[PDB]
C-alpha cells in the first residue's frame, strides 16, 4: 500500500489571476499547450492551485 | 454459591453502586465531621476508625476532581458496577495484570483497549511525594 | 579475629609465627623474606601469615564490663 | 614539572586516597542532612504564611528563629541528659535532638494600642539527627573517643536510629524540575508532549506541571485538517487544553507579533513560522487581553458565578499556579512570556527534527533525593498541619475573646511522631492524608558485613509510577559510567531498579544561586526585560536553576571567566556545573542540589594540570595541612554533571592524551584519574571484574552483601537480631587498590583457600562443592551467630500488667511444657548457661482477671549459650531487657559457600586430609570445586586469581587487583610463578587419597579467595 | 511561505482574494488596513523535505572540543587545514549518511559539504 | 575486520555506499558492519576449536557435549564479540557518542560496544561498560522470561 506522501516530493499553493497566467515559470511550457483544450473551462476558474 | 469471578452475587446488590476506597474516606470524613462537632454523641465505632485508616492507606485520588474524572471516564465504557471499583481500587499496572486479577474483563475487553485505561488511571492517581 | 593456631590445610603452627611475623615487618625485612625465616616453605602456610589481619587490637580498644 | 607514564599509576592512586580521607564514603549522606538542618528547616520556618486568627481582637503569630541543640534524652526528671547514640540502640529509642522556635505574636484588640510579647524557645518538638552529622555527638572527634563511647570508629555513619533500628533513605531518583523535555508518545491523541515541571527554590509551593502538547496530524475534520497541527497548552487547574496563543494574550501581548516574537527567535527562517500560524487560528478570535482571561477562567476547576470572577481566577492561576519558578509576584509577565515561549520553541524544534528528543534515560534529566531533599518535603507536612492546629485550638478560643496560651496551642507530637513515623514503618508521609504513600525509604540498614552496610547506604532507587513506567530504568545506559555502578544489582524481578552510587561520584549537596545571578549583571549579560526579542536571534541563552536570566551576546569569555571562577573557588562553587549547549546556543547553569557528578583531571593544552608538585604535596598529605579540597582550590580538578559530561571530552588515562601515531582526538579537556572507579562498594572487591562476565559480576554483588563477615568492631555492645561473624576473617591474597577505601581490608567476610579444580569420587556437580574435614575441624569456615531476643514488661492495662519472675507451676495456671530452671530469681537467665531446643529464656506473666504464662521461647531448635544480658527502661518508662543469645555453627555438608564470583556451590561432601588428593609436597586441597562450572557459571579470573594467589603467597607479597592495570597480566603471573619452582599455568600433579598412584591429569589448584554466606543448612532444618 | 504583519495592529495577514481586482491581497480581518502581495505565493510544503543542512549548522560549533577535528579538508577561503566534521543532527535526516565541515578559523565560520 | 569496517564507514561518509533495495542506508551500514564483526568472532572462534589439542580440557567438555559450547570458548581464547543492547549495537546515550571518550558520531567497533578482547586477555574500560550493557538486557529478559514462561 503506497499513498501520495510516499510518491510525492514537494507541493505548494500558488496564485494565478487568469487561467493563462500561470505564474510559474518552468510549467508555463507544458501547461499551455494542455489547457488549449477547453476542459471544465466553460466558465470562470478560481485563481487558485495546489501543485 | 455466589462468587465475584463469575459475578454472582445476592440480587440486592445489584440496585446499589460501587465505591472506591478513597472516594469512601470522603464520605466517612463527611460522617466523622458532623459526628465530631455537629452532634454531642458518644465516640465512633471502632469499626469505623478502623476502616477510616484502610481507606486513607490505600487513597488512590487527593480530591473529588480526580476521583470524579475517573469515575465518568470508565462510566462511558461498558464495565460493569462491580469492576468500577475493583479496577479503580486495584489499580493493575497493565492489561494483563487486570484481565488475571478480574476474570470477568476478559469476557468483553481486549487487550488493546482495557490497556488504554488502566494507563489513563496512572495519569489521575498520584503519590504523596 | 586472632590469627588461627595451625595451618588450616596441613596443620603446622601459625599463630606463634604471627609475633615474630610482625616483628620482622618493622625490621626493615621485606613482606616475602619474613616469611622465609619463619619457615614456611609452603604456599598454604604463607598465606596464614601474608594475607592475615589482626582484628583483636581494634576491639581491645573499647574498654571492658 | 610532569607525571611520567611510568610514575602515573602510583600517582593517580594517591589523589584518589586524598578524596575518600576528606569527603568519605557516606559524604553525600551526611552533606544532604546538613543543608537540610542548617537552611531548609529554616527556610520552612520562615516561609511560614502569617497565621491570622479573627472571630476586633487580632492575633498575628511568626516564627522569629529556629534553634536546635545537641541530642538529649527526656527521662521522667526531665534533665536534659546527653544522648548518646549506642544508647538509643539498647534502649530502642529514636537517636534525635530537641527542635525549639522562637515565637512573635502582635495582639490588637481595636484599641490602637499594639503590643507583642516574646517566647524565647519555644518547645515545637524534635528532628531524628543522621548520625556522624554536624548535629550528631560523634562529629569532628577523634578514633580514641568513639571507643570510648561503643562506637565503631571505622563505621561510616549516615543513618537515623528509630526505636532502635537503623534506616537509610534510599536516595529516590526524581525527574528535574525547570527543565523543558520533549518526547514523543503513540499512544496521546496528540504527537509530541511539551512536559515541563516547573518549580521555585528548595520548596516554597508543591510542585507543577504543564504539558504544552501538539496536536497530531492523524486526526481529520474540515477546519482540523485546513489548519493541520496546532498547539495545545493544558494548565494546572484547567481541565481542558486551551491553546498556547491565547496564554500569551492573558499575559499582556494583545499584539500578535509580539507573540511570533517571543516563538521564533528567528524570523528568516519560515520552516517554523508555518508551524506556529495553524495555533493563532484557533486564538484569533480571542483579540483583547481580558477575553483571553474570561477564555481560560471559562473551564477553570472551580468558575466563578459572576463574569468578573472568571478573569480573576484565570489571573492568579496563569501569576502563582503556572511557571511559579520564573516568577512568583504580580510584575513578571514579560519573564512569565519568555519562557512560555521557549517551551513552545523547544517543540517545533523537536517538531520538525531538528533537535533531538530528550532522552527518558537520561540520569541529567533525573535529579536524586537525599535524606535532606527527603525530610524536607516532609518537614512541611508537620509543619502545615501544626499551623492548622494552632489555629484551630485558637479558633475556638478566639470567638470567646479570651486570650489563647501557646505552651497548649503547639503540640510537639505532630513534629515527633510525623517523621518517626514514616522513618520507621517506611511509608513516607502522613498516613491520615487520604494518598498513597510510597513505600521502600528508610529500609532496615544491612549489618550483615561492612560492604554490604557500605553498599545500602550509597543505594539508589529508580523512580515510581508514570516516569518510571514509561521509560526502562532497567537497562544500563551510557550516563552511569562513572556515577552509578553498572555491574551492581539486585537480581529477580527488581532488576536495575536499585542500583549502587559510583566511589568517586557524589551528589550535589546544594546551594544558593543569588551568587551566580548576581555576577551575570556586572557583566555584558542583559536581562529580557531590558532587550528586545528580535537580540535572541544570534546571543545564547542564560539558564540559572532552569530561570530565564538574560541571553548574553559573546558566550566563549563569559564560560571562560565562569570556569576560571569554578576552579578558584570565587563567588561560584565547584559543586554548581555549567552546560554549553554548542549547536542549541544555550548555557545552563544549575546549582539546586540532587545532581549527581564526579571528579575529573582538567587537561589544557593536551597537558595534565596536575603536575609533579601536587602529588609530592599529596604524598605528604598528613602532617602538611594539605588535603584533596587544594587540589580544586587549585583548579587542577573540578566536577562535571550528567548534562556537562554531555560536552565535556574524556581520556581514560594520559597515555592516551600524551601522544598518538594518529591523533583520535587532538582536543582534550577532561581526564579520568582512573576507570576503575566506576565500579561500585560490592563490585570494586572483585579482582579482574573485565576477566569476568558481567552475569557473574551482578550475580556477585547479591552474594557479597548475603557473606558473612566482621561487619563492625563494636558487635559485642550492641544488640542485632541476626548478625553472623567469621571466626577467622583473614584480608584477601588478591586485593584491589580500591579495597583500601572501602575498609575492607580491615574487615573482610571470606577465608582464603587452597581450591584445587577436579572432579573427586562426582560427588560435586555444577552447583556443588567439596570441602576438606580436617581443615574445619582447625577453624576453616566456622562462624559465630547471635540471635538478639527482646522483652518489656508494660502496664497496658490497669487491672492486668506485665511482670519479670519465674512462672512457678503453683502460681501460674497455664503453662507450656519446658524446662524453667535456667531462669532466675528475676525471670532472667544469666549469661554462661547453655540453652538447648524448647527453653525458656526470659519470664514473663500477665495477670488476667492467677497469672498467665506468657514467656518467650527458642524461636528454633539451635543449641546456644546466652553471651550477655541488658536490663533497661523503654522510652514509655517500663522495664525493658535484651538478652543476645550465641550459638557455633560448624560448616556441614548442607552449607553454601561461594567463590567472589560465580555461583554459590553448596558442600557436596567432607573428606578427611586422608582421603583428599595430595601433591607432591602433601598439600591436601581445602575445597574442591567442579571443572565444569568454569565454562558458563565462572569466569577466567578464577583460575588468573588462583595464579596470583600462588604467586603472591609464593612470593610474600598481595597480589594488584586494579580490573584495567596492563602491568598485571596472566603471561607475566605465570612467568613469576615459574620462578618459585611451580608449573608457570598453576596445574600440579596431585595424588588421589584413595589410590596412591597418580592421577591421569595433572590438577589445577590456588589459594583462591573464598566467602561464606548466610544461606546455612542449620537454619532450615532447625526451624 | 513567509509571515508578514500589518503597521496598524501588527496582527496575522491572511491571504484573502478580490473579485473586482482580482488580486490577491495579505489583508488583515480585524483592522480594515490591506496590503497587495508581490509573491503571489501561499504557502510551500516540501513532503520530503530535503532541505540543506549548511544553514542549520551554526557556526560556533568550531571551539567544541568534543566535535571531531581533521585536516585533509581545508576551508575553501580561508586555506586553513583543520576543520572540524560531525554528521547532520536532524533527525528527519538520520536516515542518511552525510559529513558537514565546519572551518575552523575564529571568524570565518564557513560551511561546506563534499 | 576492523579495517573492513573502517572502509564501510568511509565509504557511507563519502556516499559510496549503495543502500539495498529492501533496507535505509542507515540500516544497511549498521547491517554490513554487524556480519564483519559477527564473521570475525565465528572465524576467530572456529580456529580457537582447532588450535585446542586433545590433552586440553576445554576441548574435552565441549566434544562430549556435556558443558559449555563452542562459543564460550571463543569469548574466553579468541574474542568476546559485539555486545548488542535490544538487538542492535550500543545507542548513542550521550550526544552522538556512546561515552564521552569516543569523539561525536563514532561508529567504529570499539565506540559501538565491540568488544575484540578475549576475557583472559582482559577487556578495556570502555569495554567493561558495553559488556555490563549487554549482560544487564540478558539478566532483564531472563528475569521476566521466567515469569512469563512460568505462567
Ligand atoms: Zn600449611
Ligand atoms: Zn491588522
Ligand atoms: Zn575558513
Amino acid at each position: 500500500h503506497t499513498t501520495l506522501r510516499k510518491v510525492t516530493a514537494n507541493t505548494a499553493i500558488y496564485y494565478d489571476p487568469n487561467p493563462q497566467s500561470t505564474v510559474v515559470a518552468e510549467d508555463q511550457e507544458w501547461v499551455n499547450v494542455y489547457y488549449e483544450m477547453p476542459d471544465f473551462d466553460v466558465a470562470r476558474i478560481s485563481p487558485w492551485l495546489l501543485r | 454459591e455466589e462468587d465475584a469471578s463469575q459475578l454472582i452475587f445476592p440480587k440486592e446488590f445489584e440496585t446499589a453502586e460501587t465505591l472506591l476506597n478513597s472516594e469512601v474516606h470522603m464520605l466517612l470524613e463527611h460522617r466523622k465531621q458532623q459526628n465530631e462537632s455537629a452532634e454531642d454523641e458518644q465516640e465512633l465505632s471502632e469499626v469505623f476508625m478502623k476502616t477510616l485508616n484502610y481507606t486513607a492507606r490505600f487513597s488512590r485520588f487527593k480530591n473529588r476532581e480526580t476521583i470524579a474524572s475517573v469515575r465518568s471516564l470508565l462510566l462511558q465504557k461498558k464495565l460493569h458496577k462491580f469492576e468500577l471499583a475493583c479496577l479503580a481500587n486495584l489499580c493493575p499496572e497493565t492489561a494483563e495484570e487486570s484481565k488475571a486479577l478480574i476474570p470477568s474483563l476478559e469476557g468483553r475487553f481486549e487487550d488493546e483497549e482495557l490497556q488504554q485505561i488502566l494507563d489513563d488511571i496512572q495519569t489521575k492517581r498520584s503519590f504523596q511525594y | 579475629m586472632i590469627i588461627p593456631v595451625r595451618c588450616f590445610t596441613c596443620g603446622k603452627i601459625v599463630g606463634n609465627k604471627w609475633e615474630a611475623y610482625l616483628g620482622l615487618l618493622q625490621a626493615e625485612y621485606t613482606e616475602g623474606d619474613a616469611l622465609d625465616a619463619l619457615g614456611l616453605k609452603r604456599y598454604c602456610c604463607r598465606r596464614m601469615l601474608l594475607a592475615h589481619v589482626d582484628l583483636i587490637e581494634k576491639l581491645l580498644n573499647y574498654a571492658p564490663l | 614539572d610532569e607525571i611520567t607514564p611510568d610514575l602515573w599509576q602510583e600517582a593517580c592512586w594517591i589523589v584518589i586516597s586524598s578524596y575518600f580521607d576528606e569527603k568519605g564514603l557516606v559524604r553525600q549522606q551526611l552533606d544532604s542532612f546538613d543543608e537540610f538542618i542548617q537552611m531548609s528547616v529554616q527556610r520552612i520556618v520562615e516561609d511560614a504564611p502569617p497565621i491570622d486568627l479573627q472571630a476586633p481582637p487580632r492575633y498575628l503569630l511568626k516564627f522569629e528563629q529556629i534553634y536546635l541543640s545537641k541530642p538529649t534524652h527526656w527521662e521522667r526528671d526531665g534533665a536534659p541528659s546527653p544522648m548518646m547514640p549506642n544508647e538509643a540502640r539498647l534502649r530502642n529509642l529514636t537517636y534525635s535532638a530537641p527542635l525549639y522556635v522562637d515565637i512573635t505574636k502582635t495582639v490588637i484588640k481595636e484599641g490602637e494600642e499594639q503590643l507583642q510579647t516574646q517566647h524565647q524557645k519555644t518547645f515545637i518538638g524534635k528532628i531524628p539527627i543522621m548520625l556522624r552529622s554536624t548535629y550528631c555527638l560523634l562529629n569532628g572527634l577523634t578514633d580514641r573517643d568513639l571507643c570510648e563511647l561503643n562506637e565503631c570508629p571505622l563505621d561510616p555513619g549516615g543513618y537515623f536510629i528509630i526505636n532502635g533500628s537503623e534506616k537509610v533513605l534510599i536516595a529516590q531518583e526524581k525527574m528535574a524540575t525547570n527543565t523543558v523535555y520533549v518526547f514523543a508518545k503513540k499512544d496521546s491523541k496528540y504527537a509530541y508532549t511539551g512536559e515541563c515541571r516547573s518549580c521555585l527554590e528548595n520548596s516554597s509551593r508543591p510542585t507543577s506541571t504543564i504539558w504544552v502538547s501538539m496536536l497530531a496530524r492523524g486526526g481529520q475534520g474540515a477546519k482540523k485538517s485546513a489548519i493541520g497541527q496546532r498547539i495545545v497548552a493544558t494548565l494546572p487547574y484547567i481541565k481542558q487544553e486551551v491553546p498556547i496563543i491565547i496564554v500569551f494574550r492573558a499575559l499582556g501581548f494583545v499584539s500578535d507579533r509580539d507573540i511570533l516574537e517571543h516563538i521564533i527567535y528567528d524570523f528568516e527562517d519560515p520552516e517554523m513560522m508555518e508551524m506556529v500560524k495553524p495555533s493563532l487560528d484557533e486564538a484569533f478570535v480571542i483579540q483583547e487581553q481580558n477575553v483571553a482571561l474570561n477564555f481560560i477562567g471559562s473551564r477553570g476547576a472551580k468558575p466563578g458565578v459572576t463574569k468578573e470572577k472568571r478573569i480573576k481566577y484565570a489571573k492568579e492561576v496563569l501569576q502563582k499556579e503556572m511557571l511559579p519558578h520564573v516568577g512568583v509576584s504580580d510584575f513578571c509577565e514579560t519573564k512569565k512570556a519568555y519562557f512560555l515561549g521557549y517551551m513552545v520553541h523547544r517543540l517545533l524544534l523537536a517538531a520538525l527534527g531538528r533537535r533531538e528528543l530528550d532522552d527518558r534515560d537520561h540520569y541529567g534529566n533525573k535529579r536524586l533525593d537525599l535524606a535532606g531533599p527527603l525530610l524536607a518535603f516532609l518537614f512541611r507536612g508537620m509543619f502545615k498541619n501544626l499551623l492548622k492546629e494552632v489555629r484551630i485550638y485558637a479558633q475556638k478560643f478566639i470567638d470567646r475573646g479570651k486570650d489563647f496560651n501557646l505552651e497548649l496551642a503547639i503540640k510537639t507530637r505532630i513534629i515527633s511522631d510525623g517523621l518517626k513515623y514514616s522513618l520507621a514503618t517506611g511509608n513516607w508521609g502522613d498516613q491520615k492524608k487520604a494518598h498513597q504513600a510510597r513505600a521502600g525509604v528508610s529500609q532496615v540498614l544491612n549489618r550483615l558485613t561492612f560492604a554490604s552496610t557500605l553498599s545500602h547506604l550509597r543505594r539508589l532507587n529508580s523512580p515510581i509510577g508514570r516516569d518510571g513506567k514509561l521509560a526502562k530504568p532497567r537497562q544500563l545506559h551510557n550516563t552511569l559510567w562513572g556515577m552509578v555502578c553498572p555491574a551492581e544489582t539486585p537480581e529477580g524481578h527488581a532488576v536495575g531498579l536499585v542500583k549502587n552510587l559510583a566511589l568517586m561520584a557524589y551528589i550535589s549537596v546544594g546551594s544558593q544561586p543569588s551568587p551566580i545571578l548576581e555576577f551575570l549583571e556586572e557583566w555584558s549579560m542583559e536581562n529580557l526585560e531590558e532587550i528586545s526579542p528580535a537580540a535572541i536571534a544570534d546571543a545564547t541563552k542564560i539558564f540559572v536553576n532552569g530561570c530565564w536570566v538574560g541571553i548574553h551576546k559573546d558566550p566563549e569569555q563569559l564560560m571562560n571567566t565562569l570556569r576560571k571562577l569554578r576552579r578558584q573557588m570565587d563567588i561560584i562553587v565547584s559543586e554548581v556545573s555549567m552546560i554549553r549547549d554548542i549547536r542549541e546556543r544555550e548555557i545552563r547553569i544549575y546549582t539546586d542540589a540532587g545532581r549527581i557528578c564526579r571528579p575529573l583531571l582538567i587537561v589544557e593544552k593536551q597537558k595534565l594540570l596536575l603536575k609533579k608538585r601536587h602529588i609530592d604535596q599529596l604524598k605528604e598529605r598528613e602532617y602538611n595541612n594539605y588535603s584533596w579540597q587544594d587540589l580544586v582550590a587549585s583548579g587542577v580538578v573540578e566536577y562535571i554533571d550528567t548534562l556537562e559530561e554531555e560536552t565535556v571530552m574524556l581520556a581514560m588515562t594520559p597515555d592516551d592524551l600524551q601522544e598518538k601515531e594518529v591523533a583520535y582526538c587532538s582536543t582534550y579537556t577532561h581526564c579520568e584519574i582512573h576507570p576503575s572507579m566506576i565500579l561500585g562498594v560490592c563490585a570494586s572487591i572483585i579482582p579482574f571484574p573485565d576477566h569476568n562476565q558481567s552475569p557473574r559480576n551482578t550475580y556477585q554483588s547479591a552474594m557479597g552483601k548475603q557473606a558473612m563477615g566482621v561487619y563492625i568492631t563494636n558487635f559485642h555492645v550492641r544488640m542485632d537480631t541476626l548478625a553472623h561473624v567469621l571466626y577467622y576473617p583473614q584480608k584477601p591474597l588478591v586485593t584491589t587498590r580500591s579495597m583500601e577505601y572501602l575498609r575492607f581490608r580491615e574487615l573482610p567476610a571470606g577465608i582464603n583457600s587452597i581450591v584445587a579444580i577436579a572432579s573427586y569420587t562426582g560427588y560435586n556437580q555444577e552447583d556443588s562443592v567439596i570441602m576438606n574435614r580436617s581443615a574445619v575441624d582447625r577453624g576453616f569456615f566456622r562462624s559465630v551467630f547471635y540471635r538478639s531476643y527482646k522483652e518489656q514488661e508494660s502496664k497496658k492495662g490497669f487491672d492486668q500488667e506485665e511482670v519479670f519472675e519465674k512462672p512457678t507451676r503453683e502460681t501460674c495456671q497455664g503453662m507450656r511444657h519446658a524446662i524453667y530452671d535456667k531462669l532466675d530469681d528475676d525471670g532472667l537467665i544469666a549469661p554462661g548457661v547453655r540453652v538447648s531446643g524448647d527453653d525458656v529464656i526470659i519470664g514473663k506473666t500477665v495477670t488476667l482477671p492467677t497469672k498467665r504464662d506468657c514467656s518467650t521461647f527458642l524461636r528454633t531448635s539451635e543449641t546456644g549459650i546466652v553471651d550477655q544480658v541488658m536490663v533497661t527502661l523503654n522510652q514509655e518508662g517500663y522495664k525493658f531487657c535484651k538478652i543476645r543469645v550465641r550459638s557455633v555453627r560448624i560448616p556441614q555438608i548442607g552449607d553454601k559457600f561461594a567463590s567472589r564470583h560465580g555461583q554459590k556451590g553448596t558442600c557436596g561432601i567432607q573428606y578427611r586430609q586422608e582421603d583428599m588428593p595430595f601433591t607432591c609436597e602433601g598439600i591436601t586441597p581445602d575445597i574442591i570445586i567442579n571443572p565444569h562450572a568454569i565454562p558458563s557459571r565462572m569466569t577466567i579470573g578464577h583460575l588468573i586469581e588462583c595464579l596470583q594467589g600462588k604467586v603472591s603467597a609464593n612470593k610474600g607479597e598481595i597480589g594488584d587487583a586494579t580490573p584495567f592495570n596492563d602491568a598485571v597480566n596472566v603471561q607475566k603471573i605465570s612467568n613469576l610463578l615459574s620462578d618459585y619452582g611451580y608449573h608457570l599455568r598453576g596445574n600440579e600433579v596431585l595424588y588421589n587419597g584413595f589410590t596412591g598412584r597418580k592421577i591421569t591429569s595433572q590438577i589445577f589448584i590456588g589459594p583462591t579467595y573464598y566467602q561464606r554466606l548466610k544461606h546455612m543448612v542449620d537454619d532450615k532444618i532447625h526451624s | 511561505v513567509g509571515i508578514r504583519f500589518c503597521q496598524e495592529c501588527n496582527n496575522m495577514l491572511y491571504p484573502k482574494e478580490d473579485k473586482e481586482n482580482r488580486i490577491l491581497l495579505y489583508a488583515c480581518r480585524n483592522c480594515d488596513y490591506q496590503q497587495e502581495a508581490d509573491n503571489s505565493c501561499i504557502y510551500v510544503n516540501k513532503i520530503t523535505h530535503e532541505v540543506d543542512e549548511l544553514t542549520q549548522i551554526i557556526a560556533d560549533v568550531s571551539q567544541d572540543p568534543t566535535l571531531p577535528r581533521t585536516e585533509d579538508h581545508p576551508c575553501q577561503k580561508c586555506g586553513h587545514k583543520e576543520a572540524v566534521f560531525f554528521q547532520s543532527h536532524s533527525a528527519r535526516a538520520e536516515d542518511a549518511m552525510r559529513l558537514y565541515y565546519v572551518c575552523t578559523a575564529p571568524h570565518c565560520g564557513h560551511r561546506w559539504t563534499e | 575486520a576492523k579495517q573492513d569496517v573502517i572502509e564501510v564507514i568511509e565509504k557511507a561518509h563519502n556516499n559510496e555506499l549503495e543502500p539495498t533495495p529492501g533496507n535505509t542506508l542507515r540500516q544497511t551500514f549498521e547491517n554490513q558492519v554487524n556480519r564483519i564483526l559477527n564473521d570475525a568472532r565465528d572465524k576467530t572462534g572456529s580456529s580457537a576449536q582447532k588450535s585446542l589439542s586433545e590433552y586440553n580440557n576445554f576441548k574435552s567438555m565441549v566434544v562430549s557435549g556435556a558443558k559449555g559450547s563452542k562459543i564460550n570458548i571463543s569469548q574466553v581464547i579468541a574474542v568476546v564479540g559485539q555486545q548488542n543492547v535490544e538487538g542492535k549495537r550500543i545507542p548513542f546515550g550521550f550526544k552522538h557518542r556512546t561515552l564521552p571518550h569516543f569523539i561525536k558520531d563514532d561508529y567504529g567497533p570499539e565506540s559501538r560496544g565491540f568488544v575484540e578482547n578475549s576475557y583472559l586477555a582482559g577487556l578495556t574500560p570502555t569495554e567493561f561498560f558495553f559488556h555490563a550493557m549487554g549482560g544487564r538486557e540478558g539478566l532483564i529478559d531472563t528475569a521476566v522470561k521466567t515469569a512469563e514462561t512460568g505462567y
